[PDB]
């Protein structure tokens, strides 16, 4: 895999070249969302209100990404009903405020559904 | 939309060479997501499947470090 490891980098360097050049907002959002540690946990669902797990690593990302019960991601609209914490322990919206930040278990994990 | 077909063909192979042809279900969904993109005749559906396909590569905690790929680009 050693020489394979060189042809490996060439293909997926080239891929993110062809992705930066695609210049989609949805692609460029999920790509750069993931660069600061905010990555999907399952495939993005396009279907009507199917399951979407994403990882949020810090409150900064949080108050950058969460509008009440609505979390914007992937140039789409997402509706939540499951936010757990690092110790797989469920949290609540109100509890993720600017006033509770340092006590909580980052990263958090939101579960989401496509919005009508 | 020449490009979006082509990004798609290469995303699948990046995931293929990451030995997810073993993946059977992960693979199958990508194979038809790649197949549906090829059969697209407009931009949105094509970017809409394209966004899902790439979610897979980003959800693989060690498939590759995007920070170190990104840091490799302009260095």
């Amino acid at each position: 895999e050693d020489k394979r490891a060189k042809v490996t980098s060439a293909m997926q360097t080239m891929l993110f070249t062809m992705l930066r050049k695609l210049d989609n907002d949805a692609l460029n959002n999920i790509i750069n969302n993931a660069r600061d540690g905010c990555v999907p946990l399952n495939i993005i669902p396009l279907t009507t209100a199917a399951k979407l797990m994403v990882v949020i690593p810090d409150y900064n990302t949080y108050k950058n990404t969460c509008d009440g019960t609505t979390f914007t991601y992937a140039s789409a609209l997402w509706e939540i009903q499951q936010v757990v914490d690092a110790d797989s322990k469920i949290v609540q919206l109100s509890e993720i405020s600017m006033d509770n930040s340092p006590n909580l278990a980052w990263p958090l994990i939101v579960t989401a559904l496509r919005a009508n | 939309m020449s490009d979006v077909k082509c990004t798609s063909v290469v995303l699948l192979s990046v995931l293929q060479q990451l030995r997810v042809e073993s993946s059977s279900k992960l693979w199958a969904q990508c194979v038809q997501l790649h197949n549906d993109i090829l059969l697209a005749k407009d931009t949105t559906e094509a970017f809409e499947k394209m966004v899902s396909l790439l979610s897979v590569l980003l959800s693989m905690q060690g498939a590759v470090d995007i920070n170190k790929l990104c840091e490799e680009m302009l260095d």
